[PDB]
């Protein structure tokens, strides 16, 4: 994120770091088993990590979940990056905690000019 | 976990969605149905490597999900977001089948 501010910690408890040694992407926790991510973020094995606010440093509210299934959107394409979406299925279920919360699916689209929140541990 | 170049802590930005027009005269012949622009047409401020797969989340509902751009940040060239409410049946019917 460039040109943004620190969030509060924990104050984003769907926002999630997927990990394979070092972290490499962010997720959006929509059940207590299923991360949504993008499917260009596919790897083999992933390591999902919830209700960070430091990645680098243990705090206490983290949990460490490896992945069992890995589905990314079948008309992806690698070129374009059309339908880059991918579903991560939990190996055993989060806890859900004042910390670690999902996120709502959508009812409609946004309308243009609609303000949202965007984050992660990109670059900045 | 953050190595070399990554922020340790979570950051936070405040972006509107865009008009399909302005994301396709932002990236002409890029932009499919399946995306949305959202950010700053001056610049300044946007989602960079390290962010893909995470929220855009607007008046409580994950709107996009952070794909790509043509660097970050730049001038005329805002974040392109996966547009969510083109997939939940998607999500919904593989969920409840996985
Ligand atoms: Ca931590």
């Amino acid at each position: 994120i460039v040109g943004g501010y620190t969030c509060a910690a924990n104050s984003i408890p769907y926002q999630v770091s997927l990990n394979s040694g070092s972290h490499f992407c962010g997720g959006s926790l929509i059940n207590s088993q299923w991360v949504v991510s993008a499917a260009h973020c596919y790897k083999s094995r992933i390591q999902v990590r919830l209700g960070e606010h430091n990645i680098d440093v243990l705090e206490g509210n983290e949990q460490f979940i490896n992945a069992a299934k890995i589905i990314t959107h079948p008309n992806f394409n690698g070129n374009t990056l059309d339908n880059d979406i991918m579903l991560i299925k939990l190996s055993s279920p989060a806890t859900l905690n004042s910390r670690v919360a999902t996120v709502s699916l959508p009812r409609s689209c946004a309308a243009a000019g609609t303000e949202c929140l965007i984050s992660g541990w990109g670059n900045t | 976990s953050s190595g070399s170049s990554y922020p340790s802590l979570l950051q936070c930005l405040k972006a509107p969605v865009l008009s399909d027009s302005s994301c396709k005269s932002s990236y002409p012949g890029q932009i499919t149905g399946n995306m949305i622009c959202v950010g700053f047409l001056e610049g300044g401020k946007d989602s960079c490597q390290g962010d893909s797969g995470g929220p855009v989340v607007c008046n409580g509902q994950l709107q996009g999900i952070v794909s790509w751009g043509y660097g970050c940040a730049q001038k005329n060239k805002p974040g392109v977001y996966t547009k969510v409410c083109n997939y939940v049946n998607w999500i919904q019917q593989t969920i409840a089948a996985n």
